[PDB]
Formats: C-alpha cells, structure tokens, sequence
C-alpha cells in the first residue's frame, strides 16, 4: 500500500489535516491507509473514516446524476460521448464502493466486537452496496439491492436489542435504512414505517439524556422528521 | 427532491 | 498523452460535461487533451481550458493557505506532519502549474497572432507564475515574481495598443495585474494606480457598448471597485 | 480579506 510507511498516528494526524482543508481525497487515502494497519478503530477514527468517503462517493454520485440526466434527456445517436463519460465517473464510483467494502470485509467487521463498532460496520456496509445499487442495470443487480438490505438487518436487529432508541448510531442506521426502502426496494410504506417507529420511539427517550446527548440525537431526529414531511 | 440520509 | 486516442471534438464535448457536473479534473484533463491536438483554440475553447485550470488550481490554492497557516501556529517541535502535508499540497500545485505553463510555452502562445488570443494566453501565464509565487522561497523566486511580470506587461503592452479599454481580456488582465502588484510585488501604490486608471478609462468607453457587451465590462470593472475599496 | 482577482 502507498501509505504503508507512514506512521498510524501520522495517518490520523494527516487525515484532519485534509478535512480542514476540504481535500477529502486525501483524506480517504489517509483512512485507507490507517485501516490497513490492522488495528481497530476508535469511535473518533470510525467517524474520520465515514466523513472521508462519504464525501468522495458523494460528488461522485451528483455528478453521475448530472451526466445521467444530460443522457436520458439526449435518448428521449447525438454521439456516444455523453454515454462514455457518464461510464467513466459510473466506473470510478464503483471502484471507490468496492474500495470500503473491502475495508469492511477485510477485516473491520469480523474484528468489530462490540454493538458499537459493529453496528457502524454494518451500516457502512449497507450504504456503499446501496450506492452501488443506484447505478446496476446488470444480472447482479437484485443482489446487490439484497446485499444492502442484510447488512441494514443485521445492523438494526443488534442495534433494537443493545443500544437505546436515541443512540445516533442506531437513528443513523434507522435513517438511512429508511432511505433504502423508499428509494431502492420502492418500498415507501415500510420507509415511512420505519421512519415513523424511529422518531417516535427516540422521543420518548429523549427525557434519559444529558444537553449534549440530546442535541445530538433530536439534530438525526430532524433528518427523520423532514424525509417524512416529503413522504407524506 | 431526493430524501435525506444521514449527513455530518 | 493519455487523451490521445479521443478526438477533439469529443475532448470538448466531455469538457463542457465535466463542467456542468463540476469535475473541473476531469474538464482539466479533457482540455490538456484538447490542446494538444496542436490546433489553435477558439475564444470559447480558450475560456474552457481558463476554467478547468483555474478551477483545479484555485483549490489547491485554498488547501494550501489553510495548511500554511496551522503551519505557522505551529512554529510559534510538534511533529513533521503539518510541514510534510503543506510539502505535499504545494507540490502537486506547482506540477499543475508547471503543467499549464507547458502548454502555453508549447504550443500555444508562439502560434497566437491575434492580439485577443496572445493576451489571453500571457495573461495567464502570468497568472500561473503568480501562484507559483505565491509558494515561491527558494533561490528563484525573485526569477519567478519577474517571469509574472514579465508576462503580465507584455500583455498589457499589447492591450492597449490593440483593444478598447472595455475589452473584458483588458480588464481582466488589468486586474490580475494589479493583484500581482499588491500581493505579490509589495508595490501597492502601482496596485492602485493600475486599477482606478484601468477603471477610469473602462468607466469612460461604456457609451460605445452594446446592452451585452456593457454587461460583461461592468462586471469586471465591479471587480476593480472591491479592491479599490478593500485598499484605500 | 484576500483580493478579489479575475473569476467567472
Ligand atoms: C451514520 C452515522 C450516524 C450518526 C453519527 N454520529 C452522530 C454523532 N456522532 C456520531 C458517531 C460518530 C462516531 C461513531 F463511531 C458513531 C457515531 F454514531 C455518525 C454516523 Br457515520
Ligand atoms: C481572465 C479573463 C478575463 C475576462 C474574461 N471574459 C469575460 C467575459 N468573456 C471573457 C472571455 C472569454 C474568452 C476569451 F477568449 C476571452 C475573454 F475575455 C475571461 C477571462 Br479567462
Ligand atoms: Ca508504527
Ligand atoms: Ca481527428
Ligand atoms: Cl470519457
Ligand atoms: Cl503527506
């Protein structure tokens, strides 16, 4: 690996450095390269690697919109340029899911023992199949779509029974589950279910919470609440 | 418009 | 090159795509390609590869100020990770600059005859050597604060001789100019004499103007404005 | 503040 000389601790030190400066290439490269040192991650460090790639798939997936659109709108034999560019950033996006997949299964889920840890994994695990699930036309593509979803079940079945229903994790998880359902599976009912069941069930657990804890749950909360207000 | 997953 | 195979028409075509889905590398390397093609570029085709690059650049830029300055809270002992990641952001900077400078000396301002074309390309030339100025601290950097103004003033030798005082590559390179001489040469006074002549005589040519072209001057002679503002 | 120099 390209960052396998550099010092774990470097590592993390750089990849803070890079989101300061809004360079989250690096800051993948970074995270990547800190995963690969074979240790476990703290929650701090789960979260710089999240925020790395998130942020990298994330203008992948808008600009893969855009040319998608600019292609749908051109076959509604104007040349095959709109096509092959809209492949080329396709290709890149799958090459960066592929890329956290491969983090997850080797080896940061088999590793993750506790709820915690494990449940973030997971997670992981459900929103990079799903981002690959928004590109598939193949023969794979319903297993894909399932791929998403087991890893968003196992997620939400150790999050009901080891952590409180304000835990951000488990709203994070519930959310973007939620989002799966609506927007993948063309499920909406059971999205807006899902996201229902959430938020009212971190309400009544909002009274158990320190001021700090309560921001932090009540501001996913408002993710909810605002998806079900486009819902309904 | 598009749903809200989780964002920092 | 690696955009070799691809035709030129396709080059700009996937240009203008990246653009609309701001992958300013991608437009970048699409226009690289394009220049190299070894035909001269149309006033469009010119604005295109400005962008890109400026685009690129312009981040790099940002990165490396924020850099620059967790740097100098740093020495004012705790690890070689600020300086080596600054290194590193400011040299891939100057690889993209050397990269457009290449393209300019080679081969694109020897065959620009029309003084439109050739001030454009001076101005940026004195463009990219200003931002490698700006990182500039070695045994050069006197050499390349000159090659900018070298740059710079053959430009503004050619523009006043050739163009009105509206012309929007005028006044741009005027105002380019004039950055160069407050931020880069510590000479504001000739900053400010630049632009309140520049606007002065822009201010004075408006009653020739179309509705458009009044448009696209006043702009640029808005942009004269803040900095007159900003320095006195 | 930084100058503002030519932008589109
Ligand atoms: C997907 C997701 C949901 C919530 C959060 N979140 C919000 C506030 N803190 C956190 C957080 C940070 C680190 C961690 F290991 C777990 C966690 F819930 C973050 C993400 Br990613
Ligand atoms: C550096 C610069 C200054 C002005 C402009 N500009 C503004 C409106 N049109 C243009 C333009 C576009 C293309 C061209 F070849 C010349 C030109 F002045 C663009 C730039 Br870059
Ligand atoms: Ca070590
Ligand atoms: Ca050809
Ligand atoms: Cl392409
Ligand atoms: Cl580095």
């Amino acid at each position: 690996g390209a960052m396998g000389s550099m010092e774990r601790a470097s590592l993390i030190q750089k990849a803070k450095l890079a989101e300061q400066a809004e360079r989250y290439e690096d800051m993948a490269a970074f995270m990547k390269g800190a995963v690969e040192k074979g240790e476990e991650l703290s929650c701090e460090e789960r979260n710089l690697l999240s925020v790395a790639y998130k942020n990298v798939v994330g203008g992948q997936r808008a600009a893969w919109r855009v040319l998608s659109s600019i292609e749908q709108k051109s076959n509604e034999e104007k040349g095959p340029e709109v096509r092959e560019y809209r492949e080329k950033v396709e290709t890149e996006l799958q090459g960066v899911c592929d890329t956290v997949l491969g983090l997850l299964d080797s080896h940061l889920i088999k590793e993750a023992g506790d709820a915690e840890s494990r449940v973030f994994y997971l997670k992981m695990k459900g929103d990079y199949y799903r981002y690959l699930a928004e590109v598939a036309t193949g023969d794979d593509k319903k297993r894909i779509i399932d791929s998403a979803r087991s890893a968003y079940q196992e997620a939400m079945d150790i999050s009901k029974k080891e952590m409180p229903p304000t835990n951000p994790i488990r709203l994070g998880l519930a959310l973007n589950f939620s989002v799966f359902h609506y927007e993948i599976a063309n499920s909406p009912e059971e999205a807006i279910s899902l996201a229902k069941t959430t938020f009212d069930e971190a309400m009544a657990d909002l009274h158990t919470l320190s001021e700090d804890s309560y921001k932090d749950s009540t501001l996913i909360m408002q993710l909810l609440r605002d998806n079900l207000t486009l819902w309904t | 418009r598009r749903p809200s997953s989780w964002r920092q």
